[PDB]
RNA sequence: GCUUGAGUCUCGUAGAGGGGGGUAGAAUUCCAGGUGUAGCGGUGAAAUGCGUAGAGAUCUGGAGGAAUACCGGUGGCGAAG
RNA sequence: CGGCCGCAAGGUUAAAACUCAAAUGAAUUGACGGGGGCCCGCACAAGCGGUGGAGCAUGUGGUUUAAUUCGAUGCAACGCGAAGAACCUUACCUGGUCUUGACAUCCACAGAACUUUCCAGAGAUGGAUUGGUGCCUUCGGGAACUGUGAGACAGGUGCUGC
RNA sequence: CCAGGGCUACACACGUGCUACAAUGGCGCAUACAAAGAGAAGCGACCUCGCGAGAGCAAGCGGACCUCAUAAAGUGCGUCGUAGUCCGGAUUGGAGUCUGCAACUCGACUCCAUGAAGUCGGAAUCGCUAGUAAUCGUGGAUCAGAAUGCCACGGUGAAUAC
RNA sequence: CGCGGGGUGGAGCAGCCUGGUAGCUCGUCGGGCUCAUAACCCGAAGAUCGUCGGUUCAAAUCCGGCCCCCGCAACCA
RNA sequence: AAUAUGCCAC
């Protein structure tokens, strides 16, 4: 809501951000573009065909390469969504492998920073 | 298979007695292709049982087998919701194979020392209907008797 | 599915070896590298002459290279001034005395390597690939090959989706080992990428 | 004017064509009783349900309602239902 | 909606605004069926022996780290590329260094190469230098091998197997 | 380009294997029977030394000749007598051999010692119908060293299929 | 305000009335079947009982208050 | 006897 109510995935309290590194790995200005799209997720307009609840509560945010494939698996943790993994994929539909990695990161975040987010945040 | 098997593989009768029935017994008892060990164990069991009883080794073996051999077993048929335990009469070759297999299972599961001792004791118990093998035959026949209603098939 | 090499699966049966020198484990690697260098140099320097086949033998500390070519006059030149230079460089590469022997290839229209090279040159020259393939098949079946198959695969005609098209006439029984299937490949480096040409020519039996 | 359309009369024909009235046998159900015991009934299995207060089964006698086995037939009749 | 009919359920007559570029019928080729018929395969059934439990080896995912290089990841990835990571390999990381370059051609100049030895530096690399100063020869120059000097380029296990 | 490090990290999860859980066995002593392959800065006899890995001198052989290289399971005798055990070998301590400039991260092997979990494995799941499965050893490629993997070779050798 | 109750894993409930110890279902986690998910199958963990202070050798239990949540009552003029 | 589902341009 304050244009930055995002939380990036860490494996623990001081666990080196396992998403910021996998995000810096993303080639070139796709990083800035995806930051823009996160801002747009907090804007409330981010266009059609870009977001998809893949399976579970895991939402794929998409960008480019072939057809919207600079993919980012996140999930909504209250008002502030948590960005799990960010990855390049070629074929449509995030590989099952990457999906299952996203699910496991979701569960790990739940068991680290909490199951439901704080009362007021 | 969906075609048909040729004639059964030829089996060389065992040297000490020349009985293909005993050859099959040795083969069934054999583990990891150690026929020498299987034959030694079977021969020791046979001589031991012959000495404890008095019968010839071959005829005593036949008596122990006969007290364990079934006549009707149960096979599974599908109609719906539940399965039919249809009782089917057994052919003699399968009778002997099953008797040998049950004897060997009981002997292996017995708690003695040398397997020759285990086999001699198990066959001796079969000679008066006491072993786990004759217990298994009892179970097979009483299960078939219970399911006898399905026999008509 | 993938298919076995029509030459390799027949080498010991109805084909010859393009190299018949004997050496032991001390010499095998060096002789193979030198044969590779000689063949590469010869093909590069005789791209124009249409060299159909290069056989190499090593009798005794010597190298004999038989060049089955379709323009022996072209590869020889005046008297022998061209083959002399070729022999000199071949000897220098192989580190041993050389002997180049030119072999007449009658009918470049029944030789898989020459057909493939012709088709690739046309493809570079931007001729229609369907026309090139039909021309090759017609030429071979008029020269009298019992059968021929031509396959061209790649970004044909500037397409962005690579496809494969193949023409055929007569019989090309690749499964029969005794059948004379002369097969060979070539590549055409067009401005839109590489295009692969494969030619099978069935010339007869035993 | 005419009769070949249309219609009437004379003789017969086949039909679950319609409306009204009566009756027949088979069967299910119920009621009364007799014999007669622990099961019955049901399902793919099961349970709900019925039964030792005596069911189910079987026999006798009633009551009442509904529908008409066989004939029975891409058979018949009817404008259709 | 309004008339008419109805006791009501509702029937009958009967639009419009908007919205799409189709909806539809019959046949055709496949595919599919918890449709049928006829078959086959260690597919089941009949047997034997395993895995899943234990310790270890190995690969993978995940965490971790500066790096834990990259690839394969339904069957048809996971003792797979890799027929064999101490340095090398090695592509990754931390630092020390070089930029016509380690490797190619071509331009010019210098110098035979080659061998040995001393210093410093983790080594790269830089200082030197003992010996060497030739092989053909239009004997003057070229052939080699080395350094230097600008490049035209070289280099890329960087991306894209859609 | 160079030296160090990493690819060998470990709360975990999965795949594929190896060794086991024992008496159809373990250990000790004697002994029989193979196929196929490799080899020249390579295979390395014999002999001497070492408890062993191995070391010294060193023939022979690019080989139907020599070496690798005594096959093991099997057979004969003894022992153990059902016990977490003379099963089982993980882990760890000390001492060492070889390769390689170099074995700390991170090698293999040997000796002494330690001797773990494991008593046949839930749901589930795999291979196999013949000399196959099962079981026992041998060789090779890669390779300085570094196989339980991979690729081959033989020995013993079944049950079952209505 | 008086009176009767209640506070128990992440949710719903037992247990407590007879002080010697906390269970059920759903859920969660791990594996399995599935191309994948749901259902399903097999294993596991999880609350130290609202809270303070007493009693007692021992308190979820007994007691006294305190906090919050329900229910009844808060009338006659 | 039970046997629900499958949204990522092509
Ligand atoms: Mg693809
Ligand atoms: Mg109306
Ligand atoms: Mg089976
Ligand atoms: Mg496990
Ligand atoms: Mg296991
Ligand atoms: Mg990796
Ligand atoms: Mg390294
Ligand atoms: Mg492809
Ligand atoms: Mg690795
Ligand atoms: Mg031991
Ligand atoms: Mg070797
Ligand atoms: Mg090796
Ligand atoms: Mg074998």
């Amino acid at each position: 809501a304050a244009m930055g109510t995002w939380k990036f995935f860490r494996a623990s309290v001081d666990g080196r951000p396992v998403f910021k590194k996998e995000f810096d790995k993303l080639p070139d200005q796709a990083r800035a573009a995806l930051i823009v799209l996160m801002q747009r997720y907090l804007v409330g307009d981010l266009a059609a065909g870009s977001i998809k609840p893949i399976r579970g509560d895991i939402l794929e945010l998409r960008w480019h390469e072939a057809n919207n494939h600079f993919r980012v698996l996140f999930f909504r943790w209250g008002q502030h969504p948590v960005a799990l993994t960010a990855f390049y994929a070629n074929q449509q539909k995030t590989p099952k492998t990457k999906i299952e990695t996203a699910l496991d990161r979701q569960k790990i975040w739940k068991r680290a920073f909490g199951d439901t987010p704080p009362i007021l945040e | 298979p969906r075609r048909r098997v040729i004639g059964q593989r030829k089996i060389l009768p065992d040297p000490k007695f020349g009985s293909e029935l005993l050859a099959k017994f040795v083969n069934i008892l054999m583990v990891d292709g150690k026929k020498s060990t299987a034959e030694s164990i079977v021969y020791s069991a046979l001589e031991t049982l012959a000495q404890r009883s008095g019968k010839s080794e071959l005829e005593a073996f036949e008596v122990a087998l006969e007290n364990v051999r079934p006549t009707v077993e149960v096979k599974s048929r599908r109609v719906g919701g539940s399965t039919y335990q249809v009782p089917v009469e057994v052919r003699p070759v399968r009778r002997n194979a099953l008797a040998m297999r049950w004897i060997v299972e009981a002997a292996r599961k017995r708690g003695d020392k040398s397997m020759a001792l285990r086999l001699a004791n198990e066959l001796s118990d079969a000679a008066e209907n006491k072993g786990t093998a004759v217990k298994k035959r009892e179970d097979v026949h009483r299960m078939a008797e219970a399911n006898k209603a399905f026999a008509h098939y | 599915g993938q298919k076995v090499h029509p030459n390799g699966i027949r080498l010991g049966i109805v084909k010859p070896w393009n190299s018949t020198w004997f050496a032991n484990t001390k010499e095998f690697a060096d002789n193979l590298d030198s044969d590779f260098k000689v063949r590469q140099y010869l093909t590069k320097e005789l791209a124009k002459a249409s060299v159909s086949r290069i056989v190499i033998e090593r009798p005794a500390k010597s190298i004999r290279v038989t060049i089955h070519t379709a323009r022996p006059g072209i590869v020889i030149g005046k008297k022998g001034e061209d083959v002399e230079k070729l022999r000199k460089v071949v000897a220098d590469i192989a580190g041993v005395p050389a002997q180049i022997n030119i072999a007449e290839v009658r009918k470049p229209e029944l030789d898989a390597k020459l057909v493939a090279d012709s088709i690739t040159s046309q493809l570079e020259r931007r001729v229609m690939f369907r026309r090139a393939m039909k021309r090759a098949v017609q030429n071979a079946m008029r020269l009298g090959a019992k059968g021929i198959k031509v396959e061209v695969s790649g970004r044909l005609g500037g397409a962005e989706i690579a496809r494969t098209e193949w023409y055929r006439e007569g019989r090309v029984p690749l499964h029969t080992l005794r059948a004379d299937i002369d097969y060979n490949t070539s590549e055409a480096h067009t401005t839109y990428g590489v295009i692969g040409v494969k030619v099978w020519i069935f010339k007869g039996e035993i």
